RNA sequence: UUUGCUCCACACAAUAUAGAUGGAUACGAAUAAGGCGUCCUUGUGGCGUCGCUGAACCAUAGCAGGCUAGCAACGGUGCACUUGGCGGAAAGGCCUUGGGUGCUUGCUGGCGAAUUGCAAUGUCAUUUUGCGUGGGGAUAAAUCAUUUGUAUACGACUUAGA
RNA sequence: GCAGUCAAGCGUUCAUAGCGACAUUGCUUUUUGAUUCUUCGAUGUCGGCUCUUCCUAUCAUACCGAAGCAGAAUUCGGUAA
RNA sequence: AGAACUGGCGAUGCGGGAUGAACCGAACGUAGAGUUAAGGUGCCGGAAUACACGCUCAUCAGACACCACAAAAGGUGUUAGUUCAUCUAGACAGCCGGACGGUGGCCAUGGAAGUCGGAAUCCGCUAAGGAGUGUGUAACAACUCACCGGCCGAAUGAACUA
RNA sequence: GGCCAGCAUCAGUUUUGGUGGCAGGAUAAAUCCAUAGGAAUGUAGCUUGCCUCGGUAAGUAUUAUAGCCUGUG
């Protein structure tokens, strides 16, 4: 109906700092830095005061303010990565055969491999993208721990990791094996 | 469109409406020039045998529960409209979830009854380990041998929304090490509130806090603390 | 095209013992004085028993704007005729003047509606005068106070063919 | 005015771009149009490469050498939406077509001179923010066009030849200007003023 | 150092006292101000100094300035010609570059022929001042 | 197979023009942003400014641009040399050093034009070649015929022979 | 297919002047897998050897989806010529 | 296929519908200037990439009467309307708290306690709490919503019309 | 006095500008001036509130240290 603005809020803490040319977001504060790109969207920052910026789109339609909400909360994240950062936990489930899943080192790319999933012969390797470290639960038996700073590298990397396990041509009432995402936290 | 779908049902109870809110606006107005106490009381968490047990006990006294707001709409939050007077002030203090008592017994039993009346209801206190074996629904409460292993289907319950750990071997839920989920002087947290409501442990004390009482031939504001 | 704000009055027959018809007056939008008094009969057919042969027009006056430059807000009501049957409509237009209205809603039923301009009526044309009770949303949002608004993206019309500049917006 | 119009070819829209230039080629103006491969269309990328494919199907069944040729490269793609606009069988738009040059890239000897621009056909001008388009440059790698990687090695290469130039072209009109403001306030400058210059 | 560097992207913006120039139409490079926004396209503008009427007015047809003075929203034509010179902004205006710039095509479209040859001797005799004061720094 | 053959300088002849009549005048990138200058702790910094058209900038006076006298300046520009570079995307161009050498409307003087008779493009650029001049440069192959069979309907192809 | 039944809609305003989707009932040769051994006038000419190409409405092979899908096998369903 | 009035073509060029005996303009001696019709003005192609208000994104858009043609109903695409409601004295969304007693209601049965089922289906206290919508234990427990209440502070929902 | 041309003052047809005088309408309506009444997208003043010492928040106040609306002339 052709709104005249809308607006929304980032919460700015006191740790951060954000540094925002035309459409390029660097967000840098205790644990690290991060960077992401939003030259497709189409909206305008605005600083107030330190702690408080206000994102706007004048004189737009329904899908132009319907993509307006999303840009708060990709900053949001870029917000909490820095400050508390990322952590999934992951429990690996088998049925039968137990799985060996171990880090390994080729060429200097880091990757994880998979052995012995439901007795089969193949090796899967996952990458690891940069900026996750992935290390194992002490004293907790079977799980993994994927943590870093970035949502999308945590959140893929970990949703990269089970779709790679999957149970091909048999009934899955049954057959229990996979890996799963035990819960989506946070590190402090 | 693309607009939400909201959840259509086929259940027997309707929705009650602003016709309810005017009764109670009416019942309110009713009571003062009836009763001749005024007795306001804050109990946040409830339960519904505690207030079946207050409800019949006293035949004297009328105890009218409703919204905060239509209280203040019956008693008058303002000074300038009220139906009996000096009413604004206690009407002021009902913050909390608040129903009025009228009484016409005695100013000393009212007060003497509330400090001498205490139940029990959940935590929402002492601290509790689960043993590293098969965990059992009353939770190491009596012993073991005659307690009953947990009902398999809230163990996905607890695998997600209790956090605790809980791989399964047979018929039975087994944990493979000891947890222990709350502390002894310590907050707490709604997730720890929650596997005491499902182990069935009720162990603090629940005692009903009154606040202020007004007298109608008196016509003046009484407040009284007692926890 | 450019609409004019008329008003025709009539005068059904002066005829042998009954001397006198009442008379009869509309206010007429139309772009000419031609059209107006076609219209005239139009609508008087609708609603009691004359022709236009049995008929006659008294006057037609021009009613010009009683004030111009006041920006005014405005509440009409349209009947106009689907594919299917007909229907009301009730739309509200901020604009300048009486007649400059009804040129936006004529402009505003044919992009949205798919109205000609023969499946139109006009029901009465009227002036919000207090504010606070505009019953749209479209039309409230010029009414918050202070109101401030960019114009991004402005593009250029040049005469030439090459500009030797790579032009730039705003 | 120019002999020969030198349109740089980034940023314009296909059919926008070979209207003006269609024109100005039987009116007799020369053309020489370069860096062909980052011109856009409009339209998103899955609809512009699905209205290349059926006509990447039609061939002339009983010999497919006879058929509609089907050219890959960037500067040959815009070559086509401007012979459908000019009368290529008779013996004008045999003439108006020696009238165009199109490239890839920019080779010699056309780095060295000035680009122009056609405002009608700029994409930024043209189509409303927040609506899809399409780089010609990655449409053609995806069809058969395998050497996009030679012609951005080639731009890198110019593009530090150029601003090299810039350096000192930039710090020329730096010693003109303020020796131009030293022959302001003299008296042979006071009456250029006067006469509007 | 521990700041955040937001831009801030200025924008000229359309609000009640904003002083536009009309490109085209009758009035044709005269100056107004905005009295009443109508819509997201038209305006209601009057600048009674200049001599455009007092009209309403649609937004491609005027360019907006970036010199602004203060004015209640709806005022009558008395009322904007005194917080006109108040503002003085007939006397800001010319101070910008940008009218330094009309009057500078406007004066050279009105050259007589003779005085057209007097530019051309007069801009031989500044080139052979700055010839010499370059190639010496 | 009559002194042919090539490149440079010049004179006549030809021969046509898809259309010369001051100059195609070089960043890259973004468009809800950038350009240029200036500082600075060198940064996704601070401050200042400009855009809203190239309607610009540069060049431009002289017999289609003549013959001369000066003044003021160390500059501008053309032509042939020379010095050192750089450019391979189709570079075939762009800078640069030393002199030489005309010109100078930056300023100021003297002479000359007429008759093309009141207008007629009033011819001023640039392609391709030829015939003779005068200074250099360099001394071949292919085909047919004959012969091979890795080839072959005939041509072709593949080999050999002073 | 005919004959009903039920009723969101339609019929200038409209339940009952009169239409009627979505459902459903009427038997159409016998409720206990016995059989039915019933081919019921194709009035008209294309069929086949060789060979190429094209549609998808997919019989196989690629990858998914859903079911009492324990496997083994096997069905439904989609993208794909 | 066969009738009624009129207009056509057949005998008929020209301008428009890309092309056409019947449609739209308009009916013809040979030439000049001017203005138009039906139809058009991005380019082919003569003519405004004219001005103005809107709507539309299609993994086969759509683009012009006769005319080269598609029909119901579905769609959590979008825009404008229609009547009914709920609300700043607290709505709608979502966290949080209660969501009870007679009761494990009659029969059914190897067990059925709100939920495998048939018939039922009534009262008490209540702000509100159905002889009870779903998850499922062999039954029970346990959770859920429907019903009310605590927080937060602006509108929101349903039904349709095009 | 054969061939092709240029200008001047005219005539017929016709296109395209500049500019001047008058009549109409509500003797245009408006602006503008006067003058009554009024109201909020409530200006000055006032009062409260938090508070970087004035700044916004919410209350009062109908032109004052901005103005506007309506009606009549």
């Amino acid at each position: 109906m052709k709104y005249i603005q809308t607006e929304q809020q980032i919460e700015v803490p006191e740790g951060v700092t954000v540094s925002i040319k035309s459409r390029i977001v660097k967000v840098v504060g205790p644990r690290g830095t991060l960077t992401k790109n939003l030259k497709h969207i189409d909206v305008t920052f605005t600083k107030v005061n330190n702690q408080l910026i206000k994102v706007a789109v004048h004189n737009g339609g329904r899908k132009h303010v319907a993509a307006l909400r999303t840009v708060k909360s990709l900053v949001d994240n870029m917000i909490t990565g820095v400050t508390k950062g990322y952590k999934y936990k992951m429990r690996y489930v088998y049925a039968h055969f137990p799985i060996n899943v171990n880090i390994v080192e080729k060429d200097g790319a880091k990757f994880i491999e998979v052995r012995n999933f439901l007795g089969d012969k193949k090796i899967r390797n996952v990458p690891v993208r940069d900026g996750v470290t992935i290390e194992f639960s002490t004293n907790v038996k079977d799980e993994i721990v994927l943590s870093g700073n970035s949502v999308e590298d945590v959140s893929q990397n970990a949703a990269d990791l089970q779709q790679i396990c999957r149970v091909r041509n048999k009934d899955i009432r049954k057959f229990l094996d996979g890996i799963y995402v035990s819960h989506k936290g946070f590190i402090t | 469109r693309s607009k939400r779908s909201k959840l259509v049902t086929l259940a027997q109870t309707d929705k009650k409406g602003r016709e309810n809110k005017e009764r109670i606006f009416d019942e309110v107005r009713e009571a003062l020039d009836t009763y001749r106490y005024v007795w306001v009381l804050h109990l946040d968490d409830v339960r519904t045998p505690v207030l079946q047990e207050i409800r019949t006990s006293w035949a004297g006294s009328k105890l009218i529960m409703g919204k905060r707001k239509v209280l203040q709409k019956a008693l008058g939050e303002k000074r300038e409209e009220e139906y009996k007077e000096n009413l604004y002030q206690l009407s002021k203090l009902c913050s909390g979830v608040t129903g009025l008592l009228f009484t016409d017994e005695d100013v000393n039993t009212v007060k003497e009854y509330f400090k001498s009346y205490v139940r029990s209801d959940y935590s929402r206190p002492l601290t509790f380990t689960i043993p590293e074996g098969i965990v059992y629904s009353r939770g190491g409460q009596i012993p073991a041998e005659e307690d009953v292993p947990m009902i398999h289907s809230l163990e996905p319950t607890m695998r997600n929304k209790f956090e605790i750990p809980t791989k399964i071997k047979a018929g039975k839920i087994t944990i493979d090490s000891p947890y222990l989920v709350c502390t002894e002087g310590e907050k707490l947290d709604v997730r720890q509130a929650l596997i005491l409501k499902q182990f069935g442990i009720a162990a603090s004390e629940f005692k009903v806090k009154v606040s202020a009482y007004y007298d109608n031939d008196s016509s003046t504001v009484e407040s009284t603390n007692i926890n | 095209a450019h609409f004019k704000e008329y008003q025709v009055i009539g005068r059904r027959l002066p005829t042998e013992s009954v001397p006198e018809p009442k008379l009869f007056r509309m206010r007429i939008f139309a772009s000419n004085e031609v059209i107006a008094k076609s219209r005239y009969w139009y609508f008087l057919q609708k609603l009691h028993k004359v022709k236009k042969a049995s008929g006659e027009i008294v006057s037609i006056n021009q009613i010009n704007e009683a004030h111009p430059t006041k920006v005014k807000n405005f509440g009409v009501w349209v009947r106009y005729d689907s594919r299917s049957g007909t229907h009301n409509m009730y739309k509200e237009i901020r604009d300048v003047s009486r007649v400059a209205a009804v040129e936006t809603l004529y402009q505003d039923m044919a992009a949205r509606h798919r109205a000609r301009f023969r499946s139109i009526h006009i029901l009465k044309v009227a002036e919000i005068e207090k504010t606070a009770d505009v019953k749209r949303q479209y039309v409230k949002q010029f009414l918050t106070k202070d109101l401030k608004f960019p114009l991004p993206h402005r593009v250029q019309k040049s005469t030439k063919t090459f500009s030797y500049k790579r032009p730039s917006t705003f | 005015v120019e002999p020969v119009v030198v349109i740089d070819g980034k940023g314009h829209l296909v059919g926008r771009l070979a209207s003006v230039v269609a024109k100005q080629l039987l009116n007799g103006q020369k053309i020489v149009v370069v860096r062909a491969e980052e011109l856009n269309i409009s339209g998103e990328f899955f609809r512009n490469k699905l209205k290349y494919h059926d006509f990447l199907r039609k061939a002339t069944a009983f010999n497919k050498t006879r058929g509609p040729f089907h050219f890959r490269a960037p500067s040959r793609i815009f070559y086509k939406a401007l012979r459908g606009m000019v009368s290529h069988k008779t013996a004008r738009g045999k003439a108006a077509l020696e009238r165009l040059k199109v490239f890839e890239g920019i080779p010699p000897p056309y780095d060295k001179k000035k680009r122009v621009v056609v405002p009608q056909a700029l994409r930024v001008l043209r189509l409303k923010p927040g609506r899809k388009y399409t780089t010609l440059g990655k449409l053609s790698t995806s069809v058969g066009w395998k050497y996009e990687d030679v012609v951005a090695k080639l731009e890198a290469k110019r593009k530090v030849s150029s601003a090299e130039y810039y350096a000192k072209k930039r710090a020329f009109t730096k010693k003109v200007a303020s020796a131009n403001a030293t022959a302001a306030e003299s008296d042979v400058a006071k009456q250029l003023a006067a006469l509007g210059y | 150092s521990t700041d955040s560097i937001v831009k801030a992207s200025n924008w000229r913006l359309v609000e009640v006292g904003r002083v536009v120039l009309i490109k085209k139409g009758q009035s044709a490079g005269k100056l107004a101000a905005i009295v009443e926004i109508i819509d997201q396209k038209k305006v209601l503008i009057d600048g009674p100094k200049a001599g455009v009427p007092r009209q309403a007015i649609n937004l491609g047809q005027v360019v907006l300035t970036p010199l602004t003075f203060a004015l209640p929203r709806g005022a009558r034509t008395a009322t904007v010609s005194k917080k006109w010179a108040a503002a003085a902004v007939c006397e800001k205006w010319a101070a910008s570059s940008w009218a330094k710039k009309i009057a500078q095509r406007e004066r050279r479209a009105a050259l007589t022929d003779f005085e057209r040859f007097q530019v051309m001797v007069l801009r031989k005799q500044k080139r052979y001042t700055v010839k010499k004061a370059l190639a010496k720094a």
